[PDB]
């Protein structure tokens, strides 16, 4: 509404909240963004690469009920969760970004279309000089950090097992 | 006059020459509430944008909305400034008319709103300086006809009946109604064309001893078809004899009439060489067609609306004629042949060539018919090609014409469907207020007070 | 289209018997 | 009809609500004028129910005394002065002039039938008691009811005191606004 | 409809024709506010020029993003005036449609700006008066075929 | 017979007017998707000068130290 | 790029999505003048329209 | 033969629609004549007033 919605469902202020709403109605005036856009957007940040598939994910992930195009409670929802939450929150948003389907589990394929999603978006103009070795030793690497077992839970004490995955959250929740 | 109010001093001293040759009280000035112009700009807003002008030209011309007293109403004494609730850019021309004395009319503006803007500050439509009058005039006219062919107010016991056998696409009904006449004309014409070829109905292959004589069936059938398609349509008359004088209904009363006046005269005296004349008019059932493809009519409506030049065609053309036949008769009256008899028999030689279609039955024999049957032919091709473009460009306008009323007929009905859905959708608002951002709320309490003042209830 | 189509033979129909009939009128006076 | 001229000096508004209701009278009628015809839509579009129409025709001669054929913003205004903020008593002596329609001020049963007719006009089909040909005149009946048994604007402006629910739905709108 | 707040008034006079015949509770008027108009200018500033109109006339139409209470994401609180960011043209046609319910379109501007200002608010193309609807559909179709190539 | 040859021609040169534009169209297009190639290539080669040694450029090259640290792989000319 | 620098916080939560796949120091924000978006309507002038 | 055609016959239309507007004209200018003379006609009934 942007009457009430001060802190109700957001961590946002006022005047941070209508900034961000101008910014966001700039570029979709209807109010509601497509996938399309998205794309246009994250290649724009990063004009070296493609990372549609990644935009594709995040999309996903911010459209809720699989509408089709999210609006903008839903989206200022997020941002808020995301940037000014708790750390819950932001583990819980990583859940449901990387459960690409509606399951419990986390499979092989998931890590490889995310990380696909991740080295897509240099290019081919780097000194490593990136190829499909690496994908799956990161993936394994992850996975013997992973439970042996063949977790959501399990992912989520990692998480809070790990000190650099916890101090790599708060550098962006104080700033904007 | 008032409009130039500002010139007063000027015929005070005016005054002033007639002093000596006085003779009388000199009344003494009226006085006044000041001897000044102090009268000082006043803001007056519109939806926005402060328009500062001087009281003394407001008041310059009295009878218009800021003139006169009927400017209280929108004067705003809580801020000390007019306010209007108008368009900027539009009122700026009204302000310029006080100032001038004349208005004028933006090359670039809705004709629509520009003419409620100035009749709401009541001043009279027909100010316009004639510096943008022809334009103005010419695009009301334009919106007028428009608006009037938003006015087609088309329709849908037998008097529904009757316009619904008119409609052209009833499906199943009006299909039907118009392919069976289609096909029965198209017969009859081609049976005209066929009783002629000499094996269908002529001594082409019986000089020896086939020669059907069935045609006579077939118009009497056919003709039989025409009346009673017409006595369907005098019955279907709204006005019986007043339509009757319609060009389609004479083309119509004219394809039927040649058969029983044939048959009239068969059993009355016979007279020789006037048989031929009837048979002619057997050809016109052609024109019925006019109601099969539209192009005749925009044709018809073409000719009648650019009848005026098509006058001066012929004019001009019967000139050419004499003037170039008087010449080529005496170029060339004396010669070996000597084709050109006489001046008649020269309008043919002026007329095959005006024309440049150029035969060869009758040529140019003299030196000195040679240049003038060439001057001819240039004068020809001039004379015919002048009127041409007026009656082709006003064919293709007309039939962009009734193009575009059939978009806008369909226009309006998409709107006219949005309308009754947006009434709908008030009276769902109503019993969803019923069931469970003031003036809804008031409106449904007037609708409840309707409720008791009825003892009825509304249900979906 | 097709529901036109359908129709349309519907009058072809009609247009034939009455073409008959006149056959049976023109051969009702034969030579 | 100066806008200082018409104050609560025979319209009993003040200035500030009479400037706003003249600029939303012109809003809709710039000529200043308003006719029968214009009379009709502005006025219909109020109830998404049937027709209205047949009610704001007889509104309108009842609004535009002499026969004028269309109305000025004066006798608009007073008319929407004496019903909104008028006398209870001056309220329903124009209220029987619109009832009667045979100008002289006399009733013959006639006068209310299409009357009613009309205001039953509003609901159309989506009626909860769908209404009946018999629905009107029964109506029209319960009307003859506190009429003059004997044989009037007399009886009715003494009994319309006499029928509290005339008495306080003439309040509805007076005090308010 | 919801456009015709102004005569309000008169629909209640017009009530006082069937008095008489009314019987009934006569619910009363639900608790309105400011009997006297207190009607305050609000002003509408568009990147530079303002535009100055009451708030009945600018909520008559509540679908739309300058009725509603969407406008208050644009209330700028220190200076009490809405700063829009859009185009100052256009948007004195769409103020020109609020005060009249019929938006218009003159001729001298860029479909795809023109377009984008009146998505912006809420307004959608089908609301134009036939007067201008004819040009604008021509114009629509020529840059859609444009855009089509 | 002179009634439909303006139609006929009109619409000839239209269509011949329709084709010379669609050509100069695409060679605008070309130039066009020439000009975004040319684009990104100088945002990366800023980002690469920024790594040899606006307050927006700021927090973008910051993100795209982000990306170069979750992937332990820098960027080259 | 700087056409939609209005949209930063977008991909800072996209920055988000890949903290668990990171291997690295995490350089840090290069920290900013004001971290909000107060920056005021600036009045600029064209000979008399502002 | 086609080249001068189209210059003549454009010369003749734009020609034939000089005379048309200047009859119009023409009527027009009666018409504000006859609005001058009201006018005048009116400040006198005022004065008369």
């Amino acid at each position: 509404e942007g009457l009430e919605q001060l802190e109700a469902q957001t961590n946002f202020t006022k005047r941070e909240l209508q900034v961000l709403y101008r910014g966001f109605k700039n570029e979709c005036p209807s109010g509601v963004v497509n996938e399309d856009t998205f794309k246009q957007i994250y290649a724009q940040f990063f004009p070296h690469g493609d990372a549609s598939t990644y935009a594709h994910y995040l999309f996903n992930a911010f459209d809720t009920t699989q509408t089709g195009s999210v609006k903008f409670e839903d989206f200022v929802t997020a941002l808020s969760i995301l940037l000014r939450g708790t750390v819950h929150e932001k583990l819980r948003w990583t859940f449901n970004l990387y459960d690409i389907n509606k399951d419990g589990y986390i499979n092989k394929e998931e890590m490889m279309d995310i990380v696909k999603a991740i080295y897509d978006m240099m290019g081919k103009y780097t000194y490593p000089v990136l190829k499909e070795d690496t994908p799956r030793q990161h993936v394994d690497v992850f996975f013997q950090k992973m439970d042996k077992n063949k977790t959501l839970d399990e992912f989520l004490e990692s998480c809070q097992e790990d000190d650099n995955i916890m101090r790599s959250l708060q550098l962006f929740q104080n700033v904007m | 006059a008032a409009g130039v109010a500002a010139w007063l001093p000027f015929a005070r001293a005016a005054a002033i020459g007639w002093m000596p040759v006085a003779s009388g009280p000199m009344p003494a000035p009226p006085r006044q509430e000041r001897k000044r112009t102090q009268d000082a700009l006043i803001v007056l807003n519109v939806s926005g944008t402060r328009f500062q002008t001087w009281q003394d030209t407001l008041e310059r011309y009295p009878d218009t909305l800021l003139g006169s007293s009927e400017r209280d109403f929108f004067y705003h004494p809580e801020t000390q400034q007019y306010f209007f609730d108008r368009d900027p850019d539009i009122f700026r021309h009204i302000l310029n008319f006080y100032r001038t004395g004349k208005l004028h009319y933006p090359r670039h503006e809705c004709i629509s709103a520009y003419d409620e803007e100035l009749a709401f500050f009541g001043l009279i439509p027909e100010i316009i300086g004639d510096c943008c009058y022809e334009e103005y005039k010419d695009r009301r006219r334009e919106n007028a006809e428009r608006l009037q062919d938003d006015a087609d107010t088309d329709t849908a016991a037998r008097q529904r009946v009757w316009r619904a056998f008119e409609n052209p696409h009833t499906s199943t009904m009006a299909l039907v109604f118009y392919y069976v006449t289609g096909f029965f004309i198209a017969v009859s014409v081609i049976a005209n064309v066929v009783e002629t070829v000499p094996c269908g109905s002529s001594p082409g292959h019986i000089k020896e001893l086939r020669y059907a004589v069935a045609f006579f069936c077939l118009d009497t059938a056919c003709v039989m078809i025409f009346t009673v398609e017409y006595l369907l349509r005098l019955a279907a008359a709204p006005s019986r004899y007043r339509f009757v004088r319609s060009v389609m209904s004479i083309i119509d009363v004219v394809a039927i009439l040649p058969y029983y006046i044939g048959l009239v005269m068969t059993d009355n005296e016979d007279v020789s060489g006037a048989f031929v004349t009837l048979r002619v008019f057997r050809v016109f059932r052609i024109f019925k067609f006019s109601r099969h493809s539209q192009g005749l009519r925009i044709l018809g409506y073409t000719l009648k609306s650019c009848a005026s030049e098509l006058g001066f065609l012929l004019f001009s053309l019967t000139m050419a004629i004499i003037i170039f036949a008087t010449v080529m008769f005496y170029a060339e009256k004396g010669s070996s042949a000597s084709k050109f008899t006489s001046i008649p028999a020269a309008f043919w030689y002026t007329i095959v060539t005006m024309t440049t279609l150029g035969y060869g039955d009758m040529v140019p024999k003299t030196i000195a018919g040679k240049i003038f049957g060439s001057i001819c032919s240039l004068s020809g091709v001039l004379v015919i090609a002048l009127p041409v473009p007026v009656i082709v460009s006003n064919f293709s306008r007309i039939y962009h014409q009734n193009q575009r009323a059939d978009k806008r007929r369909a226009q309006k009905k998409a709107r006219l469907a949005r309308i009754r859905a947006a009434k709908s959708g008030s009276a769902n608002a109503y019993m969803q207020s019923k069931r469970s951002s003031s003036f809804e709320t008031q409106h449904h309490h007037l609708l409840h007070c309707l409720e008791k003042t009825t003892n009825h209830e509304f249900v979906d | 289209a097709a529901a036109a189509k359908g129709i349309a033979i519907a009058l072809l129909v009609i247009l034939v018997i009455c073409s008959l009939i006149v056959t049976s009128v023109i051969l009702l006076t034969p030579a």
